[PDB]
């Protein structure tokens, strides 16, 4: 995997 | 929201069980057919890959077809390498290959197959 | 092949060319109703990303419903959040809807928002 | 974008 996109 | 987080490898786990549905033949709805050579495929998958069949499936009288005929000019196996490339983004693109696989990216209107098509095309020239 | 090129964004174009005929409501073929409320998806889409509905669909009998009634438990806003997660792979977590989010991941048997919902809880405590 | 996988 989880990101900030 | 734009607070939202994502999961990086979820488009490609989801191509990759569509691919899986495709193999076991699960909710497909559609038929392509290739001169004698006939591929089964979901109609969603066809139009996310292609303008060709975006436009077919968009009609209101060929979006209820479960038979679709192509051009008799088009190669059964060029378009086998694209449906395989539509569910899981790898192209085998070969010397004895390329001219029917760019012929047939571009009457299925997928640019970006057509671009790498000319490109490798014009490397071996 | 082994020797197949790859387009990187392949997967998340297709995804979104399939959240774009969603939206759109093309070629959707079944209703979710979850309590008052109803949510129109493609059921290949929905098998591909949920434990629970793959193993509605493959079903002889429920692949045939165009119509699914969830347990009158689940938040009809959780699971708005999770198909807009399928359909993009972009959650949209906030403390207000967490825990409707993760009981509505676990019914919905999707593992990778359970795990993450279970972290962002475990840093809360 | 194209890569080799
Ligand atoms: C996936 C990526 O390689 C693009 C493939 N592709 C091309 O090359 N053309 C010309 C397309 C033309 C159209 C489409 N399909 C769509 C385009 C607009 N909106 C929606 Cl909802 C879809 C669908 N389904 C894909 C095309
Ligand atoms: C996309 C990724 O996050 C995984 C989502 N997901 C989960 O979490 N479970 C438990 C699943 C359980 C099943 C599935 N779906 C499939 C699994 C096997 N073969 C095929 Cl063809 C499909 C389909 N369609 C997805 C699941």
């Amino acid at each position: 995997a989880w990101v900030i996109p | 929201a734009d607070s939202c987080i994502q999961f990086t490898r979820h488009a490609s786990d989801v191509l990759l069980n569509l691919n899986r549905l495709r193999s076991r033949d699960i909710l497909t709805d559609v038929v392509i057919v290739v001169s004698r050579e006939q591929f089964r495929a979901h109609k969603t998958v066809l139009m996310a890959c292609s303008g060709l069949f975006y436009s077919i499936f968009t009609d209101q009288l060929k979006c209820n077809l479960s038979v679709i005929n192509l051009d008799p000019e088009i190669n059964p196996e060029g378009f086998c390498i694209l449906l395989d490339f539509m569910y899981t983004s790898r192209l085998n693109l070969r010397e004895g290959n390329i001219m029917a696989v760019m012929a047939t990216a571009m009457y299925l209107q997928m640019e970006h197959v057509v671009d790498t098509c000319r490109k490798f095309i014009k490397a071996s020239e």
